[PDB]
């Protein structure tokens, strides 16, 4: 019936790399900070066009005090990105408005170009802990070199297993893959949807173009 | 198990301990060793002669305890 | 749910097995996910914030979790949002809680809000325990070596200890792995462990060896010799990794590496050694899920955090002695303070309301509070005391019956009949009576208890937004909405000006935006207009006035000669922190001032008041030969003058704002003898004028609030961050790489007005890599002079720095002062 | 084994001194330590835990 | 007891019938009226707009809107001994049963501060050009004696630190103060402003007073009656004092006792068939009885009236003469009908169907509705007196909403009987005028209240 | 005027007429002092005319 596949990771990682050119650069979701459906609903609702996003037909359809210029302090001028980001502060008469704004711990993805020895002794960044203080945090635990005989026949549980395995790197890589390749067993799907062009669709500001592409 | 989980689970709670010689000790157990030896604080001991002996701290041996009275409401088991 | 309720009631009754726990950690360090996982363990019954992905409001959870001993424990957990703007909820949580648990991300290291949370905890005298979340990041993201990981772990703990030592003069406690204060846990993969916890696991797997002794020598500069057997201080030249590494990090890496790395070839055998039993189905899962399951089976329930909480938490019994002095205005002495300390359900009992939790359906909301003494029964009528209410001020106070009591699991409401003191509880029916923080008291009882000090806020609210409903006729509805948000948020401060503009003061953009949104969709139906964000300002005078204007009252019974000059470099900051506060004795205070700042003894003697706030920037001083000659009358006149001076300082003589960093000094006092009601009534209005005049005479003062900004960013985008800051008038303080992680930290300052939209611009230019948090930190004089007629302001075009002061002054006045 | 059939049942425990304990059997151990609920001595002990060293006989005094 | 600042009090600048907010903070909490400028300020303490105002605007005597107390500042003390009984009474008028009988005044010509001279209950109201409908219902309900006397002397209701026997919520406390106000014999001006009551009834969701696109005397009367009965109610003082005698839509619900009795009637409809098919009876409780009004052409132009139809107006008299039930049971819907008024309530509201808002703006049903009944002997009495022409019960006209046809909205003026001078009294946007009771019907009637006498033969005999 | 027509809301201008024909900077500014004066003046004039003869 050819539904329900289960993948060997080695197979999956090999396929992924062959599809690597097609694959998007960035593992985290912070890149698409402004790539928000809520933003798009609000933009249409607020009739505001995001620099390089889609435009739309207008959804439906005067001296005032707050407008006055002499009472206005300007340090920075309220750019449209703010109006879309905070549309009930930036923008008046919001209706049916959702809360964009995703804040999360920074997403860091590690990959190594050359296999070397499984695992990495030091990070690419090479930030140094350089612990610095007094007597390197003196520890007064179990009476060392005295009554600490220890226990015979006991050992660390994970000592027998290797810290890294030939497929460890590949296993880790599959944690940050586009949706069909991050699951060993993933549901079978039809070709009805069409294409994998959305990553291409997701491009923000390519440059070196005619408008043709902006449309 | 019931002796272990309720033993160390009674730490800090009032409980009654009846020795093998008839010495009843009621108080808050500080800790319960895996050897069943326990230590109680502010425990009242009542001898066979009716003498009530209030002790600040008492350590009862595991083999010297005939039974123990656990608190009413707790779940080690149903 | 009834059986659980009975058990919960017994636990609550004990009051020693339940410890209130509050945890605060920098944005996204995992507090929320940890709580969610804990709830799942506790109740397998799995039935704006969610979409945003950022906690906007603090949530309280109560659960019972068995420890290693197995004795049941009652935990009240309040989760506080990581974001700095929404720090106010965290402050409320800290005040309610006995102890606070700190969460630090392993990869991120020490972060802005971590420091602030630690400082607040030290100031509030709550015991601090720290859990390191996202432990796996080094292993599975950074791919640091186990030795390297241990080095990085030592660093974070050392930094935290240093901060604690800095904040408190007395080093009662230091956080270290050996102590058990710090728990290494990763929320996502369900592994929470402490050296004690790990030792217990080892003991369970192995023969019976004593866990405590092994744990003590387990972590920090201890080397275990296999031949040696028992742990000993390092003596091998050959080099065996510190025993923390050898017994913990090594096996942790090996478990992770097998599961991600292999999972088919050798993963099963590793499991056999471990003794874990796996279904074929389970072994077909994706790696993250499979890894989490494996880790859960290996690490037990979630024991380390519970152990830490039971062990180093003072709980209800200790509770009040540290807490009441800060919290209760009496501070104990004769009755109420003593009663609170016992914590028994007897006599006065007591409640403290530090929060209001909104109901979707209606404006009324259920209040959350920590019952301090005695106990509360449903349907009892309880007196409510406002922050405003003091000793004999009955008019503010209101009394209403209690409709219902609830014990809160995450966003589930357990009704209960009664609640003993020392337990968090939601109170139905007290919503209308209480504004912001509140105290609940015996109703109609003689009792008499001073209200707990109102929340004191780590930040100062600065950003001002004007609000007006689109349709004028809907005004009262909007006003109602505003009331609701004042209850919902802690620091959120509203006001109505002379113009009539309705004003909201907030901490920053995200805070303000969320408040606006919440009001618009949940409190008031009406469409709301909004003005562009503007900062408040503060007024200070650069130099002393050569000539001092002396003004008589309506009836010329007296005259007042007063000068003004800017206070010393380290005066105002100390005055506010209460270091040299008015509470201290004249001899003590004067002497302290003189020693610290080389103050004159005579001038010290002459100090009368700190103006606008009991702790306030401004100082009032009396230095006249004449005053000494006829002091009797002088004291009374000084008191009235001080009240007038206080009024003058808050309002301002330019933008109608607060006056900052200014000393006002009386040189001549003229009061007609036996002035009676003349002096009493006329002097106050006069004094306000006098202050202003000296202010006019004593130079021009320029002010604007500044924000401290932490930017986390990759090396390649540092130039872009610098450029944005330069564009907005910022200036950078420090640019330094983060140890043990790849990334730079940029610390900078930036003018409040120029900060609007800064975050967004930074993120946009760096392609979502840099990220900025921003917090009010510092006042600083504006370049432009307060008064400059020769300066012409163009109506739209941004002005040059040389005369921003003029622009700000004029426009602010036009907004309201006129 | 046979310990699963007597779970959540009211048994009758006899000690070495001749004292009988009638209560609901809850949990036991490999050392034959009986934890009885609502036990009544032949004074109401209620919740109590009896050691297996002094145990003698365990009989069923009624339906569970 | 000259607290000398009492001299500074300006009675003539007070007006309690304004929204209860600080004018320079728009908070409701702890509002204090300055008695010298009549402006509201939130208060007591140092940095409070009331204290600051007392000193920058030299105005020391204040009144605590939400607590019945006066304060003299700058010290901040309470004026224990309060000759401001006058002032407190214009906040919060207070009555004892003697007063409601007392003079037989019935409505003795009061003075305001201006010496304008007006009959107590018989007062008009500001801004009729946005709340005229509301003012018509308020004056109807505050005329009905059991309802009115209940509110006027039920001083218990909703203080701060009241006992337990007393509370009902903000809606009822405010409608109580409106009623108190409109009977006040010592009003500082002749007329009152219910605009804040009305806006609080739209803005304060516990009333969704959220009716619009019609918004009449009928609709608002119904919405008020229903609300009062839900919001004073049984044991919760709102159905014992309401008066489940004073009407009785005797069918169902007995609610707040006074307005399920005290405004409902019961029409037992009685469907019939011939043969032996005993078709069925439907008692229905009803607070207001919708008259029809025969077949006015409406989509037909005019010179109207005497040159299309006025005179015989009276397709209408006691129109039904039993409604569907006695003579002209032209009961189109089904086999047989008669519609008996089988409970007959101590008042009886009629509401003339004047028109079908289902279609366009409305050509109404103008067909004049002649019951200026003139009949007592001792007559020229407008003796109203409607007697049941199958049974006897005998009822006297005592109110009469009029529609007027302003080129801008509508308008809705309200004509009340005054038993004791025997003088009908129009009010018409703060204006008042006496009207010849035989000429009442020459306006477009809209709503009448009809008191039951001969029940005052049960209570002519029951005194 | 305030005594004759006093409103808590001070909606007044809500209905206040102005000229849409001119640009915002040219069109009349809205102020309570200005708007209350406007309504007070209109009110004063309106009260000098009997409804039975004419009205405004
Ligand atoms: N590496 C790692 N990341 C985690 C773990 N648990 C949670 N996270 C991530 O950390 C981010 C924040 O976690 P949350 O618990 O949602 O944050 P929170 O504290 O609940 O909400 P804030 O208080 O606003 O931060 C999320 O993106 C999680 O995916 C973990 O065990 N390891
Ligand atoms: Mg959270």
């Amino acid at each position: 019936t050819y539904q329900r596949w289960q993948f060997t990771l080695p197979m999956m990682s090999t396929l992924y790399r062959l599809a690597n050119q097609l694959l998007t650069d960035l593992v985290d979701d912070n890149y698409f900070y402004l790539f928000d459906l809520k933003a798009f609903f609000t933009s249409k609702a607020l009739n505001m066009a995001i620099p390089g996003g889609p435009k739309f037909e207008p959804l439906v359809r005067d001296w005032n005090e707050f407008n006055d210029i002499n009472k206005i302090i300007i340090r920075q001028p309220i750019r449209t990105e703010y109006k879309i980001a905070f549309p009930y502060l930036y923008n008046n008469l919001p209706h049916h408005v959702h809360l964009t704004w995703y804040h999360t711990p920074n997403v860091v993805f590690i990959k190594t170009e050359d296999p070397d020895l499984p695992a990495f002794y030091f990070d690419p960044l090479i930030n140094p802990i350089s612990h610095r203080h007094s007597v390197k945090s003196q520890e007064p635990l179990p009476d060392d070199d005295e009554e600490f005989e220890l226990p015979e026949f006991v050992e660390p549980f994970l000592k027998d297993t290797p810290l890294y395995t030939d497929n460890t790197a590949n296993g880790i890589a599959l944690l940050w893959a586009p949706r069909p390749f991050n699951l060993r067993s993933g549901r079978t799907r039809r070709a009805l949807d069409i294409p994998l062009v959305k990553n291409w669709y997701r491009e923000h500001c390519p440059a070196g173009q005619p408008v043709k592409v902006r449309v | 198990g019931v002796p272990i989980k309720v033993l160390h689970e009674a730490e800090g709670h009032i409980v009654t301990c009846e020795t093998n010689t008839g010495e009843v000790y009621r108080g808050k157990l500080i800790e319960a060793e895996d050897n069943m030896n326990c230590q109680m604080s502010n425990i009242t001991v009542t001898y066979r002669d009716g003498r009530v002996a209030q002790l600040e701290q008492v350590y009862i041996r595991g083999s010297k305890i005939r039974f123990l009275i656990l608190p009413d409401m707790l779940k080690n088991a149903p | 749910t009834v059986y659980e309720m009975d058990f919960l009631a017994d636990l609550m009754d004990n009051s020693e097995l339940i410890r209130n726990v509050t945890l605060c950690g920098h944005l996204h360090h995992g507090k929320t996910c940890f709580v969610d996982c804990l709830i799942e363990q506790t109740h397998p019954e799995i039935r704006t914030e969610q979409e945003r992905g950022v906690g906007i409001k603090s949530t309280p959870v109560t659960v019972v979790l068995p420890d290693t001993k197995g004795k049941s424990y009652l935990f009240n957990i309040m989760d506080t949002p990581g974001h700095v703007n929404f720090s106010d909820e965290v402050t409320a949580g800290l005040r309610i809680s006995d102890g606070v648990v700190l969460f630090i991300d392993a990869a991120e290291g020490v972060m802005l809000n971590t420091e602030r949370l630690i400082k607040h905890a030290v100031q509030e005298r709550l015991a601090v325990t720290v859990c390191i979340n996202k432990i796996d990041r080094l292993i599975l993201e950074l791919k640091l070596p186990p030795t390297d990981a241990y080095y990085k772990l030592r660093h974070i703990v050392d930094e935290v200890n240093g901060l604690i030592s800095m904040y408190s003069t007395d080093e009662n406690l230091i956080l270290s792995p050996l102590l058990g204060n710090v728990c290494f846990s990763s929320s996502q993969y369900s592994i929470c462990f402490t050296l004690g916890s790990f030792a217990k696991i080892y003991a369970d797997t192995f023969g019976d060896i004593n866990y405590q002794e092994f744990a003590k020598r387990l972590w920090g500069d201890i080397y275990f010799n296999p031949k040696t057997r028992k742990f000993t201080k390092k003596a091998p030249t050959s080099s065996s990794q510190r025993s923390f590494v050898e017994f913990i990090l090594e096996p942790l890496y090996k478990i992770l590496a097998q599961v991600v790395g292999d999972v088919d070839t050798s993963l099963p055998r590793t499991l056999d050694e471990l003794g874990i039993h796996l279904t074929k189905e389970e072994l077909k899962l994706n790696i993250r899920p499979l890894l989490r399951l494996v880790c859960k089976k290996f690490f037990g329930e979630f024991t380390g955090f519970v152990d830490m909480c039971v062990q180093h938490i003072p709980s209800p019994k200790v509770g009040a002695k540290p807490k009441i002095e800060h919290t209760y205005t009496g501070g104990v002495d004769s009755d109420l303070g003593e009663a609170m300390s016992d914590c028994d359900p007897d006599g006065p009992l007591m409640c403290h309301t530090t929060k209001m939790y909104s109901t979707d359906d209606g404006v009324q909301f259920h209040a959350f509070g920590r019952v301090l003494s005695g106990t509360i029964h449903a349907g009892q009528p309880v007196k409510v005391l406002g922050e405003n209410y003091t000793l004999e001020d009955e008019e503010d106070s209101q009394i209403c019956t209690v409709g219902r009591l609830w014990i809160s699991v995450a966003r589930y409401h357990i009704e209960v009949n009664r609640v003993p003191a020392g337990n968090w509880v939601l109170i139905e029916g007290v919503d209308q009576p209480i504004v912001k923080t509140a105290t609940i008291t015996e109703p109609r009882g003689n009792e008499e208890a001073q209200i707990f000090r109102p929340l004191k806020f780590n930040t100062t609210s600065v950003i001002k937004i004007a609000v007006e409903p689109v349709n004028p006729s809907e005004l009262p509805k909007m006003l109602d909405g505003l009331r609701k948000v004042n209850k919902s948020y802690p620091s959120l401060t509203t006001k109505v000006e002379e113009s009539g503009e309705h004003v909201i003061l907030g901490t920053g953009e995200l805070y303000l935006d969320c408040v606006m949104h919440d009001l618009r969709k949940m409190y008031s139906e009406i469409d709301i207009k909004v003005a562009d964000p503007v900062v408040t300002f503060c007024e200070t005078v650069v130099e002393t006035s050569s000539l001092k204007c002396f003004a008589e009252t309506p009836n010329k019974k007296n005259k007042i000669t007063m000068i003004a000059e800017p206070l010393e470099k380290g005066l105002a900051e100390d005055i506010e922190n209460e270091v040299v506060q008015i509470t201290w004795n004249r001899k003590k205070l004067g002497e302290f001032f003189q020693t610290k700042y080389d103050w004159d003894l005579l001038a010290a003697r002459s100090i009368w008041a700190f103006g606008p706030d009991a702790t306030g920037p401004n100082i009032l001083v009396d230095d006249t030969l004449p005053s000494e000659v006829d002091k009797a009358l002088l004291g009374s006149v000084k008191d009235s003058i001080v009240q007038g001076f206080q009024w003058g300082t808050r309002e301002g003589p330019l933008c109608d704002e607060l006056i900052r960093n200014v000393k006002f000094k009386i040189l001549d006092a003229v009061v007609a003898q036996e002035p009676l009601h003349r002096g009493g009534g006329q002097i106050i209005p006069t004094a306000r004028r006098v202050v202003y005049s000296a202010f006019l005479m004593a130079t021009p003062r320029l002010m604007e609030p500044y924000y401290f900004v932490e930017v986390q960013a990759p090396a390649d985008c540092v130039s872009a961050v610098y450029t944005v800051l330069a564009r907005r008038r910022g200036h950078v303080t420090q640019d330094a790489p983060i140890p043990g992680s790849p990334l730079y930290t940029i610390k900078a300052f930036i003018p409040a007005i120029d900060s609007f939209g800064f975050e967004t611009d930074l993120r946009t230019h760096t392609q979502g890599q840099a990220f900025s948090l921003s917090v009010f930190h510092h006042w600083q004089i504006v370049p432009g002079d307060p008064l400059d007629k020769s300066i012409v302001i163009r109506p739209l075009e941004p002005q040059p720095a040389p005369h921003l002061a003029r622009e700000f002054m004029i426009k602010t006045r036009r907004r309201k002062g006129l | 084994s046979k310990m699963l059939q007597h779970i959540d049942y009211r048994m009758r425990c006899i000690l070495q001194d001749g004292r009988i304990f009638i209560g609901t059997f809850k949990a036991f151990d490999k050392h034959m330590n009986l934890i009885l609920c609502d036990c009544d001595e032949f004074r109401v002990l209620g919740l109590v835990l009896l050691r297996g060293e002094n145990l003698v006989s365990m009989t069923v005094e009624g339906p569970p | 007891r000259h607290c000398p600042y009492l001299d500074t009090i300006n009675r003539s600048v007070l007006d309690f019938d304004f929204e209860k907010l600080c004018s320079i903070s728009l908070s409701h909490i702890n509002a204090y009226a300055c008695l010298v400028c009549g402006k509201y300020f939130q208060g007591r303490g140092l940095k409070s707009h009331a204290y600051i105002h007392s000193v920058q605007f030299s105005h020391h005597v204040f009144l605590n809107l939400h607590t019945l107390k006066f304060y003299c500042l700058p010290d901040n003390y309470e004026i224990i001994d309060s000759s401001l009984e006058d002032i407190t009474y214009v906040l919060k008028p207070t009555f004892t049963k003697q007063q409601i009988a007392n003079l037989d005044k019935q409505a003795k010509l009061s003075r305001a501060y201006d010496g304008t001279t007006y009959l107590p209950g018989i007062v008009g109201l500001n801004n009729i050009k946005a709340n005229d409908y509301a003012n018509a219902v308020l004056q109807a309900l505050s005329n009905v004696p059991p309802l009115r006397n209940y509110f006027l002397e039920e001083d218990n209701y909703k203080n701060i630190k009241r006992p337990p026997g007393d509370i009902m919520f903000l809606l009822v406390q405010r409608f109580g103060e409106l009623m108190r106000k409109l009977w006040n014999p010592r009003n500082f001006k002749a007329h009152v402003s219910p605009h804040e009551m009305l806006q609080a009834v739209v803005l304060c969701s516990k009333k969704t007073f959220q009716i619009t696109k019609q918004g009449d005397g009928v609709d608002f009367l119904s919405w008020f009656l229903n609300a009062l009965h839900s919001a004073l109610g049984g044991t919760k003082k709102k159905k014992k004092t309401i008066v489940t005698d004073v009407f009785q839509g005797s069918m169902r619900i007995f609610t707040k006792k006074l307005p399920h009795p005290d405004l409902p009637a019961e029409e037992k409809e009685q469907l019939l068939h011939n043969d032996e098919y005993q078709e069925t009876m439907v008692e229905s409780t009803f607070m207001y009885l919708t008259l029809d009004l025969p077949t006015a052409p409406l989509y037909k132009d005019e010179k109207e009236q005497l040159i299309i139809p006025q005179v015989p107006l009276f397709n209408i008299l006691a129109k039904f003469n039993g409604i569907t039930e006695k003579e002209y049971k032209t009961y189109k819907e089904n086999f047989l009908k008669r519609f008996q008024l089988t409970k007959l309530p101590p008042y009886l509201i009629f509401c003339i169907k004047r028109f079908t808002k289902n279609n366009f703006f409305v050509e109404k049903n103008p067909t004049i509705v002649n019951f200026p009944i003139t009949n007592v002997d001792l007559r020229e009495y407008l003796s109203e007196e409607v007697q049941a022409v199958h049974k006897n019960t005998t009822y006297d006209l005592i109110a009469n909403i009029v529609h007027d046809g302003k080129p801008s909205e509508g308008s809705y003026r309200i004509h009340v009987l005054h038993h004791g001078t025997g003088k009908w009294y129009e009010l018409q946007d703060l204006q008042v005028t006496d009207i010849l009771p035989q000429m009442i019907t020459l306006s477009e009637a809209y709503i009448q209240i009809w008191k039951r006498r001969d029940n005052d033969e049960t209570n002519q005999q029951g005194a | 005027y305030l005594t004759e027509h006093p409103d808590p809301n001070n909606e007044n201008i809500v209905g206040y007429n102005n000229k849409k024909c001119w640009p915002r900077d040219a069109r009349m500014r809205l102020m309570k002092h200005d708007v209350n004066l406007g309504r007070a003046v209109f009110w004063d004039i309106k009260n000098r005319l009997p409804r039975s003869v004419t009205t405004v």
